[PDB]
C-alpha cells in the first residue's frame, strides 16, 4: 500500500547502506529521473538522510512530481523544490492499484486556497469556497470537499492508469552522513607488490603474514617512524606485515 | 446546448418513476443538470442537481430520502428517480442546465436552457 | 543502580537529547524528543535508536564534531570508601554519528566526575599494543 | 432551506405601462438570483441572471437590480406578450411566482 497523493507518505532512511543498483538498473520502472545526481553514481553518494516519498498518481501526473512543476498535483498535493536533489522513480501499477469499480480509496487535492511549499503535505478536509457566498464548513453551491477521488480502473488509458511513484530525497550537511552506498572489494593477494587500500588505509608494498597481536580495537599499526607496519584485513582479521617493494 | 425530455407517464401511488433527459453531447463536460418540478397550478420547486465533473449531487430537503439523482456520462442523460409516489408528487419534472467552471468548480445559479418538461401523473 | 546517562544541552524533555540506558538485558541508545522524568527512578521526533563496594566501571566521554565517543574498562574492587589508584587505559566501544551538542548530562539511577582538558602525555606501549604507563607532561618539572 | 417570497402575488397593468416585481429571501445569496418568464405550455425562460445581468436573447425592456436578500425585476414597458408568471430562483429554492395580468 502506497499513500494517496494528498495523504503523502514519508519514510525516513538512516544509518544504512544505500545500494541503488536494485533501482537504477530496474526494468520495471518507466521513469527514473535524477536531479543533481547520476543514476549510476548513486552508490558512490553519502547522505545525512534519505527520505522516501511513497504515493499513487495517474500516468499523466507523473511529470508533476518534479522541480519546476505546477498543476493540481504539483501545487496542491505535493511540491518538490526547484533545486531538488534526489531521484523521481515511477512505474505502472494498473494491476495493483486499479480496481474494477474504480479505486476511489486514492484521492488527490482538487481544491486548496494556496500553493504548497517544497516538501509540504496537506491533509486538511476544510470545505473550499469556490464562489462568493460563505460555506461555513458545509458542501454545497460552490462549496466543496477539497479532495477528489481517483477513478483508477483497469480499463483506463495509460495516462489515467495509476502509477506508483517514489521519490528519494537527499539530505546533506546537517549532521554527518549516515547513509552511504556499498563499497566494492577485490581479492586479497599475498606475497606480491601491490597497490593496496584497506578501507581508507592506502599504500604500496608486499603483504605477508604478521606475527603481531593487535588489541581487538586496533586494526593496523605503526612503526617507530610512524609508517604503516602491518594492516589487519577488513573481512578476515589476519594481520599482514607490509614489506616495502625492493 | 439542447435538452430533450421523456414523455408523460402515469403511476400508481407507492410506485416509483424514473424521469430522464438527454443533453447534447459534450454538455456533461461543461454543465451541471438540475431538476425542477412544477405541480399543476403551482410554481417551480428545485429538487436537486448533479455535477458530472465532480460526481457530486445536492438535494432539496423535502426530497432527501425520496429522490435519487444520477447521470449516465456515456449517453449524455440525466436521471431522477422518486422511490415512493403520492398524489402531491404530480408534476412536470424539468431538466435545466447551469454551466460550471472545470478548474474552480464555480457553478452558475441560472439556467440557460430548459427541456420541455416530463409530466408524471400520480 | 547506575544504568546510564543522558547527554545533551538544553535537556528540557522537549528537544532532542541522547539517552544511553539499560533496557532489560539490552542497552538502548537513542536521540529523541523524549518526555523524560525530570529525575527518573529505575525500579524492580527522533534521530536514531539502537538496541544492543563491588566492581568499577570507568568511562571517558567526549563529543567531537557531532560524534559521541564512548570508552570504558572494568576492574575488580575490594574497597568500601574511595576510588583505587594505579594505571590502565580505557578502550573505545562506541562512536555515534549524531550531529548534536553536549554541554550537560544526567546520571540515571558511589559516582565520581572529572573533566578533560588538552594535556600532552608520553604513553608507554607494551609489545602487544597495550598502554602500560603514561607521563602527564604538564604535571611538574620532572 | 432558503425561504423565498415574491410580491405582489398578482399585478394588473395595461400593455405600455411599467411594472416591477419584488423578491425576498430569508438568506443572502449575494448576487445568485435568476429571473424567469413562464408562459402556459412552456418551460420558464431565463430573463436575468446573477441578479442584474440580462440573459442572451432577452430584449432591452428587461432590466433589474438587487443583492443579498432583496431583489427587483423591471420591465420598462410591458408588451402584450409579457403578461406571464415570473419566478425568482436561487441555487437551492424558488419563490411561489408572480403573475402579471
Amino acid at each position: 500500500r502506497f499513500a494517496s497523493v494528498y495523504a503523502w507518505n514519508r519514510k525516513r532512511i538512516s544509518n544504512c547502506v544505500a545500494d541503488y543498483s536494485v533501482l537504477y538498473n530496474s526494468a520495471s520502472f518507466s521513469t527514473f529521473k535524477c536531479y543533481g545526481v547520476s543514476p549510476t553514481k548513486l552508490n558512490d553518494l553519502c547522505f545525512t538522510n534519505v527520505y522516501a516519498d511513497s504515493f499513487v498518481i495517474r500516468g499523466d501526473e507523473v511529470r508533476q512530481i518534479a522541480p519546476g512543476q505546477t498543476g493540481k498535483i504539483a501545487d496542491y498535493n505535493y511540491k518538490l523544490p526547484d533545486d531538488f536533489t534526489g531521484c523521481v522513480i515511477a512505474w505502472n501499477s494498473n494491476n495493483l492499484d486499479s480496481k474494477v469499480g474504480g479505486n476511489y480509496n486514492y484521492l488527490y487535492r482538487l481544491f486548496r486556497k494556496s500553493n504548497l511549499k517544497p516538501f509540504e503535505r496537506d491533509i486538511s478536509t476544510e470545505i473550499y469556497q469556490a464562489g462568493s457566498t460563505p460555506c461555513n464548513g458545509v458542501e454545497g453551491f460552490n462549496c466543496y470537499f477539497p479532495l477528489q477521488s481517483y477513478g483508477f480502473q483497469p480499463t483506463n488509458g495509460v495516462g489515467y492508469q495509476p502509477y506508483r511513484v517514489v521519490v528519494l530525497s537527499f539530505e546533506l550537511l546537517h549532521a554527518p552522513a549516515t547513509v552511504c552506498g556499498p563499497k566494492k572489494s577485490t581479492n586479497l593477494v599475498k606475497n606480491k607488490c601491490v597497490n593496496f587500500n584497506f578501507n581508507g588505509l592506502t599504500g604500496t608494498g608486499v603483504l605477508t603474514e604478521s606475527n603481531k597481536k593487535f588489541l581487538p580495537f586496533q586494526q593496523f599499526g605503526r612503526d617507530i617512524a610512524d609508517t604503516t607496519d602491518a594492516v589487519r584485513d577488513p573481512q578476515t582479521l589476519e594481520i599482514l606485515d607490509i614489506t616495502p617493494c625492493s | 446546448v439542447q435538452l430533450v425530455q421523456s414523455g408523460a407517464e402515469v403511476k400508481k401511488p407507492g410506485s416509483s418513476v424514473k424521469v430522464s433527459c438527454k443533453a447534447s453531447g459534450g454538455t456533461f463536460s461543461s454543465y451541471t443538470i438540475s431538476w425542477v418540478r412544477q405541480a399543476p397550478g403551482q410554481g417551480l420547486e428545485w429538487m436537486g442537481r448533479i455535477i458530472p465533473i465532480l460526481d457530486r449531487v445536492m438535494y432539496a430537503q423535502k426530497f432527501q430520502g425520496r429522490v435519487t439523482i444520477t447521470a449516465d456520462k456515456s449517453t449524455s442523460t440525466a436521471y431522477m428517480e422518486l422511490s415512493s409516489l403520492r398524489s402531491e408528487d404530480t408534476a412536470v419534472y424539468y431538466c435545466a442546465r447551469r454551466a460550471i467552471d472545470s478548474d474552480t468548480y464555480v457553478e452558475q445559479s441560472h439556467f440557460d436552457y430548459w427541456g420541455q418538461g416530463t409530466l408524471v401523473t400520480v | 543502580i547506575i544504568r546510564g546517562w543522558i547527554f545533551g544541552t538544553t535537556l528540557d524533555s522537549k528537544t532532542q537529547s541522547l539517552l544511553i540506558v539499560n533496557n532489560a538485558t539490552n542497552v538502548v541508545i537513542k536521540v529523541c524528543e523524549f518526555q523524560f522524568c525530570n529525575d527518573p527512578f529505575l525500579g524492580v521526533n527522533c534521530t536514531f535508536e539502537y538496541v544492543s563496594f563491588k566492581n568499577l566501571r570507568e568511562f571517558v566521554f567526549k563529543n567531537i564534531d557531532g560524534y559521541f565517543k564512548i570508552y570504558s574498562k572494568h576492574t575488580p574492587i575490594n574497597l568500601v570508601r574511595d576510588l583505587p589508584q594505579g594505571f590502565s587505559a580505557l578502550e573505545p566501544l562506541v562512536d555515534l554519528p549524531i550531529g548534536i551538542n553536549i554541554t550537560r548530562f544526567q546520571t540515571l539511577l558511589a559516582y565520581y566526575v572529572g573533566y578533560l582538558q588538552p594535556r600532552t602525555f608520553l604513553l608507554k606501549y607494551n609489545e602487544n599494543g597495550t598502554i602500560t604507563d603514561a607521563v602527564d607532561c604538564a604535571l611538574d618539572p620532572l | 432551506e432558503i425561504v423565498m417570497t415574491q410580491s405582489p402575488a398578482t399585478l394588473s397593468l395595461s400593455p405600455g405601462e411599467r411594472a416591477t416585481l419584488s423578491c425576498r429571501a430569508s438568506q443572502s445569496v449575494s448576487s445568485y438570483l435568476a429571473w424567469y418568464q413562464q408562459k402556459p405550455g412552456q418551460a420558464p425562460s431565463l430573463l436575468i441572471y446573477d441578479a442584474s445581468n440580462r440573459a442572451t436573447g432577452i430584449p432591452a425592456r428587461f432590466s433589474g437590480s438587487g443583492s443579498g436578500t432583496d431583489f427587483t425585476l423591471t420591465i420598462s414597458s410591458l408588451e402584450p406578450e409579457d403578461f406571464a408568471v415570473y419566478y425568482c430562483q436561487q441555487p437551492l429554492t424558488f419563490g411561489g411566482g408572480t403573475k402579471v395580468e
